[PDB]
């Protein structure tokens, strides 16, 4: 079935994909699921109360005590949010530039490539930092319960739940930071996002990516045939959120955000 | 458009 031939090059592909993913982006699973445990305490928002003392307590990097914020916690919650966002794109972006081969792409290439994984990858790292009862916000010093989130106004109430959902089946997979370096690599890659004209040389790089990660995940998880496949079709799923949190978003809009974000969202799909 | 975006691969 497998052998041990050239396949070094896979494990060295993987070793390198690790390597800089640790370094890319602040809280790693690891990381993320020793304090959704214990063993290492974020301040926990369930409550309106506790909302308003939170912002007290924790330092938000995006605020400063000189400038006006809005009297609206849906408001100022969607502030932090495309203020992260806003980074977590340039963390994705130089991730991007360190898989073997991205920087030799067509630079309009590279920038549709991005256009369309960002959310996706931003996503699938989301579930790292949830479980069932909310998710982890300012690098681990805080914990936003999942119904609170819930019972904000109107339909900003409905922007996170499905991200939990998601997040709950995905972490079932039991897959660590080993394993999403190669995924998410796999999801910058991807050669049917819309407005390519450079596809082949997109596509020799994820099949590259493609193999490298199911053997990653044989080497990985002896306890789970199969575990490959599934993976596949979660990257199905996240097109599906996306499209229904940009939906969300038309909602709203029609009742504004980053340059960045406006850059993104503009023709999608 | 893209220009934001854009000007981050180049670096
Ligand atoms: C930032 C932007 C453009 O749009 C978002 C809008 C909302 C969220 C939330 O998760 C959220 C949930 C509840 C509240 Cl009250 C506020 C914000 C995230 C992103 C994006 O897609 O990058
Ligand atoms: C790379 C990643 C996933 O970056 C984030 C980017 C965007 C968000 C959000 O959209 C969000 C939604 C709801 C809340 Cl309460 C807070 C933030 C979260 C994390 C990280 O940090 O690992
Ligand atoms: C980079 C990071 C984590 O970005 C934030 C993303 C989301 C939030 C929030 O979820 C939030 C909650 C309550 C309030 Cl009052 C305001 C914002 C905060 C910061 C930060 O800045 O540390």
């Amino acid at each position: 079935m497998q052998l041990n031939p050239e396949s070094a090059d896979l494990r060295a592909l993987a070793k390198h994909l690790y390597d800089s993913y640790i370094k890319s982006f602040p809280l790693t699973k690891a990381k993320a699921r020793a304090i959704l445990t214990g063993k290492t305490s974020p301040f926990v928002i369930y409550d309106m109360n506790s909302l308003m003392m939170g912002e007290d307590k924790i330092k938000f990097k995006h605020i400063t005590p000189l400038q006006e914020q809005s009297k609206e916690v849906a408001i100022r919650i969607f502030q932090g949010c495309q203020f992260r966002s806003v980074e977590a794109v340039q963390e994705i972006t130089e991730y991007a530039k360190s898989i073997p081969g991205f920087v030799n792409l067509d630079l309009n290439d590279q920038v549709t490539l991005l256009k369309y994984g960002v959310h996706e990858i931003i996503y699938t790292m989301l579930a790292s930092l949830m479980n069932k009862d909310g998710v982890l916000i300012s690098e681990g010093q805080g914990f936003m319960t999942r119904e609170f989130l819930k019972s904000l106004r109107k339909p900003f109430g409905d922007f996170m739940e499905p991200k939990f959902e998601f997040a709950v089946k995905f972490n079932a997979l039991e897959l660590d930071d080993s394993d999403l370096a190669i995924f998410i690599a796999v999801i910058i890659l991807s050669g049917d996002r819309p407005g390519l004209l450079n596809v082949k040389p997109i596509e020799d790089i994820q099949d590259n990516l493609l193999q490298a990660l199911e053997l990653q995940l044989k080497l990985n998880h002896p306890e789970s045939s199969q575990l490959f496949a599934k993976l596949l079709q979660k990257m199905t799923d996240l097109r599906q959120i996306v499209t229904e949190h940009v939906q969300l978003l038309q909602v709203i809009k029609k009742t504004s955000l980053h340059p960045l974000l406006q850059e993104i969202y503009k023709d999608l799909y | 458009r893209h220009k934001i975006l854009h000007r981050l691969l180049q670096e």
